[PDB]
C-alpha cells in the first residue's frame, strides 16, 4: 500500500525496445484487456514526454481459451536494480526437484494489488500497435506491479509469505517456490491428495484477493537424464567402428581415461566401409574398459550461481530433440531428450518452442533461473514464429546456431 | 463568450545534467532588426511569444532571411542547441501506413488545422529555455528579449506534442464515429468514409463542431487539396494507389552517385512494378564510395537496366485492401539470388509487389532463400494487414517435406500451395544415410605448409586406386576440399567417401547449391552427377586405416 522505491542500475536509462508486429486477433485482444485494466486502475495512458517502450503480445496458456497479455520485460529486467535490501536473496530450495509432483500456478494476478513507485512507472511504458500504423499506437504505463517484471515477486514477497504461512505451517513438508509470476508447489502425496491441496492453496489466494484456476503438473522425480552409451553388436562393419572411434574420441573430452588405440588398430589397411571386422580380444577389452568408464559421473562438475546457465538443443528427427545444460563446456549439469512434442507433428518450430519452454521449466525447478539458449534455427525464422506457440509467462534469452554441430551424432 | 476546454499541457524536461542554451546572438543589419521587430510584435500580439525581464540567463540565436522574389523577410530562431539539450519524446510517425493496407474510400476531405496548432501551449516551466534576443538598433539600448508560449517551429518537441495533442482531442470523435477514418499529416487532417456525400459532409460539420469545444477553428473555404494526393512518394486515389512517376535517366556514363539514385528509384518502384531487379546494378557499388567515380556498366548491368526500363514503360496501380477476402502471396525465382513476389486478393489485381535478395555469405541454397523470402513477406504482411497471406510457391510439396525433415535446423513455412511456374526450386543432391554396399570407398586427405603454401590432396581406395596431386598457393582447408573433389571426379556413380575434415563436413552438411568458392561449386557440380554418395567423418591422427595412409601421402 506504500510503494517500495525502485531504481534502474547506475548510468542506465529506461528500455526503448521496438514493438514487433502483431496480428489483428492479438491487437483486438490486447485492446479489450487493456481497456479493462485501465478501468480497474492498473494502467494509465501516457503522453509523448515518455519515450520508453517494452514490447507486448498476447498468448493462450496451456489448455486455455482466453487471451493473456504478456509483456516482454527482458530489457527492463536487465536494467532494474538488484533487490537484496530486505532479503539477501531467497536461497533456492534444493528439495523442489526431488518432489514426486510439482504443480505450477499462475499467481501473477496477485501483483496488481500493490501500487508501483510513482517515479518508476514511466519505465514500464508499452504500446498497442495498430494494423498498418493507421492510428497512433495506444500508449500506457503501469500503476501497479506488472506481471513479468523481476521487481514484482521481490516487492510482493512479504505479502506472499504472509499469505502462505498457515498453509505451510499446516503442511510443513510441502515445498513452495515462487519464480516471477509462477508458484511451484511440490509434494509427495498421491495426486488426488495433491490436487486437493493445490485447490486448498488457490482458496487462500482467493480469500486474500477478496488464470489462477489452472495447474501445470510436473513429475520431476521421473525426469530423465542421458549418460553416454555405446552400441552392443555381434557384427561390426568398418563404418560401425569408425562411428564408435568418433564417438569415443568425443567422449574422451568429457572423460579422461577413454582409449581408442586398440579399436583403431582393427581398421588397419584401407577397407570397404561395409566390410565386417571381427573384434580382437584387445579391442573388446578396450571397449569394455570404455563402457565401464562411461557408467561413472563426469569429474569436476559443479553449479556456480554466479555464472549463466547455457542450454544447447539438437534436432534428431522424427519429433525427437536432445539437449544439454551446462556452464562450462564438457561439464554437463543436465542432459535430456524429448519426443513428445505436442500438437506439432508437421511443425519443427512449434516443437522447438515447446522444447525451449520445457527446458526452461526444468532449469527454474533445479537452479531457480533460466538458461541462455543456443537455438538450431535461423534468427529470422525463430523471430517470425516463436510468439505463436509460447504459453509461458516468462521469456528466456537466446542466440542462434548457424553451423551444424558434429556432436548431434553423439547424442542420437 | 462560449467556454472552451484548454489543451492539456505536456510536461517537458531537459536531459539529466543539462542546463538550457546560452548561445550568443549574432550582430544583424539595421534592416533585419526592423523586420524582426515587426514580425515579433505581431507574434506577441497573437500570444505566441512574451517579452521577458533581464533575469532569464538563456539564449538562442535569431536570424532574418529574405523571402525570395519578395520584399518580405522571415525569421529563423535557430534552436539547434536547445534541441541537443531537450529530452527525447515518443515519436508516433516512425512507421508510415503502406498504401496497400489502406481501405477504399468514396470521399476524403482535407481540413486545415494550422491555426489549431497555436492553441497547444508550451509547458510553462520549459518556456524560459526558449529565450531569444532581437538586437537593438545601433546596440544603444538593451536587446528585446522574448520567450515562447507555444510550440516553436524547429524545436525538437513540437511535432510530437502537436500530434499527440490533436490525437487526444480527436479520439472520442473517432471512437464514436467508426464509419470514418481520420489521419493527421503536418497541418492537415484527412477524413475518409464510404458514406453518401451528404452524410459525409454532415460528419465533417460534426467534426468541426467537436473541435470548437477546444476553440479550434478550421477554414470555411474548404481545402484546395482533393484526390489524388501526393504523399510520402505515393499517389493516393479513392480506389487505387501507385508510386509517383519513376523516371530512369538516359546517360552516356554513370557515376557511383547516379547508380545509387538509380537503385533507390528501382527499389521504390519494386513495391508495385512486378519483377524489378537491382542485383547487377548493385554489384557495381561494391566496396567503393567515391560518389564522383565513374563506373562502366557491365553487359549484365546494361541488360538489367533495359529489362527495368521495359517494366516501367507504363503506369501500374495497386488496389486497396478488402478485409473480407484472403490475402495471397505468390513468389518467383529470378536468378542470382533474386526473388520477386506479388500479394493479391482477386486474381490479377495486386495490392502490392516486392523483391528479396540473397543475404551475403559463403554458401547458400534455393530452399533456404525461398524460406527467407517467405519470412520477410510474412512479417511485412503482419505489419500491413495484420495477417499472414496464403502462399503460392514454386516448390513441390514432396521437395519441401524431404528438405525440412532432413535439415539439421528447425524450419517452417506457413500454409502454402505449389504453383507450377518455372524455374522450380528443387533439391540438387541428397547424401545417403548409410554406407553403400558395393560402392568403392575413397579415403581422402589434404595438407598444406602454412609458410610456403605448398600442399597435397588425394585419396586411397579399397580397390587400390590412389591419387596425390601437388598444389600451390593453398591452405589446409582448401586441400581438404580438393581431396573430396578428386574422389568425386575419379569415382563411379555410387561412392563412399571418408574424410577427417570437420571444415568440409560443416560445409557439405549445410547443403549448399551455390558458393562464392569455385572449389565448392565444382564439388556441388560433381555431387549433382552422382547417383549415391555417402560421406563419413573420422577423427584425424587416430590410427584409422585408409585415413592414416592418405594423411601420410599428403603431408609430405
Ligand atoms: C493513411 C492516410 C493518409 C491519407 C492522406 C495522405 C495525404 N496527402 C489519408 C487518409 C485518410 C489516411 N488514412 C486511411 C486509413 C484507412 N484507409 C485509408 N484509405 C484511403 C486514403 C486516401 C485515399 C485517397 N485518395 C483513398 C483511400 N486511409
Ligand atoms: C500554421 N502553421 C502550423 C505550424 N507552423 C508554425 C509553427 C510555429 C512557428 C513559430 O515558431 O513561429 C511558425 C509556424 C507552420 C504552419
Ligand atoms: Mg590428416
Amino acid at each position: 500500500i506504500e510503494t517500495v522505491p525502485v531504481k534502474l542500475k547506475p548510468g542506465m536509462d529506461g528500455p526503448k525496445v521496438k514493438q514487433w508486429p502483431l496480428t489483428e486477433e492479438k491487437i483486438k485482444a490486447l485492446v479489450e484487456i487493456c481497456t479493462e485494466m485501465e478501468k480497474e486502475g492498473k494502467i494509465s495512458k501516457i503522453g509523448p514526454e515518455n519515450p520508453y517502450n517494452t514490447p507486448v503480445f498476447a498468448i493462450k496458456k496451456k489448455d486455455s481459451t482466453k487471451w493473456r497479455k504478456l509483456v516482454d520485460f527482458r530489457e527492463l529486467n536487465k536494467r532494474t536494480q538488484d533487490f537484496w535490501e530486505v532479503q539477501l536473496g531467497i536461497p533456492h530450495p534444493a528439495g523442489l526437484k526431488k518432489k514426486k509432483s510439482v504443480t505450477v500456478l499462475d499467481v501473477g494476478d496477485a501483483y496488481f494489488s500493490v501500487p508501483l513507485d510513482e517515479d518508476f512507472r514511466k519505465y514500464t511504458a508499452f504500446t498497442i500497435p495498430s494494423i498498418n500504423n493507421e492510428t497512433p499506437g495506444i500508449r500506457y504505463q503501469y500503476n501497479v506491479l506488472p506481471q513479468g517484471w523481476k521487481g514484482s515477486p521481490a516487492i510482493f514477497q512479504s505479502s506472499m509469505t504472509k499469505i502462505l504461512e498457515p498453509f505451510k505451517k499446516q503442511n510443513p513438508d510441502i515445498v513452495i517456490y515462487q519464480y516471477m509470476d509462477d508458484l511451484y508447489v511440490g509434494s509427495d502425496l498421491e495426486i488426488g491428495q495433491h490436487r486437493t491441496k493445490i485447490e486448498e492453496l488457490r482458496q487462500h489466494l482467493l480469500r486474500w484477493g477478496l488464470f489462477l484456476w489452472m495447474g501445470y503438473e510436473l513429475h520431476p522425480d521421473k525426469w530423465t537424464v542421458q549418460p553416454i552409451v555405446l552400441p552392443e553388436k555381434d557384427s561390426w562393419t568398418v563404418n560401425d567402428i569408425q562411428k564408435l572411434v568418433g564417438k569415443l574420441n568425443w567422449a574422451s573430452q568429457i572423460y579422461p581415461g577413454i582409449k581408442v588405440r586398440q579399436l583403431s588398430k582393427l581398421l588397419r589397411g584401407t577397407k570397404a566401409l561395409t566390410e565386417v571386422i571381427p573384434l580382437t580380444e584387445e579391442a573388446e577389452l578396450e571397449l569394455a574398459e570404455n563402457r565401464e568408464i562411461l557408467k561413472e559421473p563426469v569429474h569436476g562438475v559443479y553449479y556456480d550461481p554466479s555464472k549463466d546457465l547455457i542450454a544447447e538443443i539438437q534436432k534428431q528427427g522424427q519429433g525427437q530433440w536432445t539437449y544439454q545444460i551446462y556452464q562450462e563446456p564438457f561439464k554437463n549439469l543436465k542432459t535430456g531428450k524429448y519426443a513428445r512434442m505436442r500438437g506439432a507433428h508437421t511443425n519443427d518450430v512449434k516443437q522447438l518452442t515447446e522444447a525451449v519452454q520445457k527446458i526452461t521449466t526444468e532449469s527454474i525447478v533445479i537452479w531457480g533461473k533460466t538458461p541462455k539458449f543456443k537455438l538450431p534455427i535461423q534468427k529470422e525464422t525463430w523471430e517470425t514464429w516463436w510468439t505463436e506457440y509460447w504459453q509461458a509467462t516468462w521469456i528466456p534469452e537466446w542466440e542462434f546456431v548457424n553451423t551444424p554441430p558434429l556432436v548431434k551424432l553423439w547424442y542420437q | 463568450m462560449v467556454p472552451i476546454s484548454p489543451i492539456e499541457t505536456v510536461p517537458v524536461k531537459l536531459k539529466p545534467g543539462m542546463d538550457g542554451p546560452k548561445v550568443k546572438q549574432w550582430p544583424l543589419t539595421e534592416e533585419k532588426i526592423k523586420a524582426l521587430v515587426e514580425i515579433c510584435t505581431e507574434m506577441e500580439k497573437e500570444g505566441k511569444i512574451s517579452k521577458i525581464g533581464p533575469e532569464n540567463p538563456y539564449n538562442t540565436p535569431v536570424f532574418a532571411i529574405k523571402k525570395k522574389d519578395s520584399t518580405k523577410w522571415r525569421k529563423l530562431v535557430d534552436f539547434r542547441e536547445l534541441n541537443k539539450r531537450t529530452q527525447d519524446f515518443w515519436e508516433v510517425q516512425l512507421g508510415i501506413p503502406h498504401p496497400a493496407g489502406l481501405k477504399k474510400k468514396k470521399s476524403v476531405t482535407v481540413l486545415d488545422v494550422g491555426d489549431a496548432y497555436f492553441s497547444v501551449p508550451l509547458d510553462e516551466d520549459f518556456r524560459k529555455y526558449t529565450a531569444f534576443t532581437i538586437p537593438s538598433i545601433n546596440n544603444e539600448t538593451p536587446g528585446i528579449r522574448y520567450q515562447y508560449n507555444v510550440l516553436p517551429q524547429g524545436w525538437k518537441g513540437s511535432p510530437a506534442i502537436f500530434q499527440s495533442s490533436m490525437t487526444k482531442i480527436l479520439e472520442p470523435f473517432a471512437a464514436q464515429n467508426p464509419d470514418i477514418v481520420i489521419y493527421q499529416y503536418m497541418d492537415d487532417l484527412y477524413v475518409g468514409s464510404d458514406l453518401e456525400i451528404g452524410q459525409h459532409r454532415t460528419k465533417i460539420e460534426e467534426l468541426r463542431q467537436h473541435l470548437l469545444r477546444w476553440g479550434l477553428t478550421t477554414p470555411d473555404k474548404k481545402h484546395q487539396k482533393e484526390p489524388p494526393f501526393l504523399w510520402m512518394g505515393y499517389e493516393l486515389h479513392p480506389d487505387k494507389w501507385t508510386v509517383q512517376p519513376i523516371v530512369l535517366p538516359e546517360k552516356d556514363s554513370w557515376t557511383v552517385n547516379d547508380i545509387q539514385k538509380l537503385v533507390g528509384k528501382l527499389n521504390w518502384a519494386s513495391q508495385i512494378y512486378p519483377g524489378i531487379k537491382v542485383r547487377q546494378l548493385s554489384k557495381l557499388l561494391r566496396g567503393t564510395k567515391a560518389l564522383t567515380e565513374v563506373i562502366p556498366l557491365t553487359e549484365e548491368a546494361e541488360l538489367e537496366l533495359a529489362e527495368n526500363r521495359e517494366i516501367l514503360k507504363e503506369p501500374v496501380h495497386g488496389v486497396y485492401y478488402d478485409p473480407s477476402k484472403d490475402l495471397i502471396a505468390e513468389i518467383q525465382k529470378q536468378g542470382q539470388g533474386q526473388w520477386t513476389y506479388q500479394i493479391y486478393q482477386e486474381p490479377f489485381k495486386n495490392l502490392k509487389t516486392g523483391k528479396y535478395a540473397r543475404m551475403r555469405g559463403a554458401h547458400t541454397n534455393d530452399v533456404k532463400q525461398l524460406t527467407e523470402a517467405v519470412q520477410k513477406i510474412t512479417t511485412e504482411s503482419i505489419v500491413i494487414w495484420g495477417k499472414t497471406p496464403k502462399f503460392k510457391l514454386p516448390i513441390q510439396k514432396e521437395t519441401w517435406e524431404t528438405w525440412w525433415t532432413e535439415y539439421w535446423q528447425a524450419t517452417w513455412i506457413p500454409e502454402w500451395e505449389f504453383v507450377n511456374t518455372p524455374p522450380l526450386v528443387k533439391l540438387w543432391y541428397q547424401l545417403e544415410k548409410e554406407p553403400i554396399v558395393g560402392a568403392e570407398t575413397f579415403y581422402v586427405d589434404g595438407a598444406a605448409n602454412r609458410e610456403t603454401k605448398l600442399g597435397k590432396a588425394g585419396y586411397v581406395t579399397n580397390k587400390g586406386r590412389q591419387k596425390v596431386v601437388p598444389l600451390t598457393n593453398t591452405t589446409n582447408q582448401k586441400t581438404e576440399l580438393q581431396a573430396i573433389y578428386l574422389a568425386l571426379q575419379d569415382s563411379g556413380l555410387e561412392v563412399n567417401i571418408v574424410t577427417d575434415s570437420q571444415y568440409a563436413l560443416g560445409i557439405i552438411q549445410a547443403q549448399p547449391d551455390k558458393s562464392e568458392s569455385e572449389l565448392v561449386n565444382q564439388i556441388i557440380e560433381q555431387l549433382i552427377k552422382k547417383e549415391k554418395v555417402y560421406l563419413a567423418w573420422v577423427p584425424a591422427h587416430k590410427g584409422i586405416g585408409g585415413n592414416e595412409q592418405v594423411d601420410k601421402l599428403v603431408s609430405a
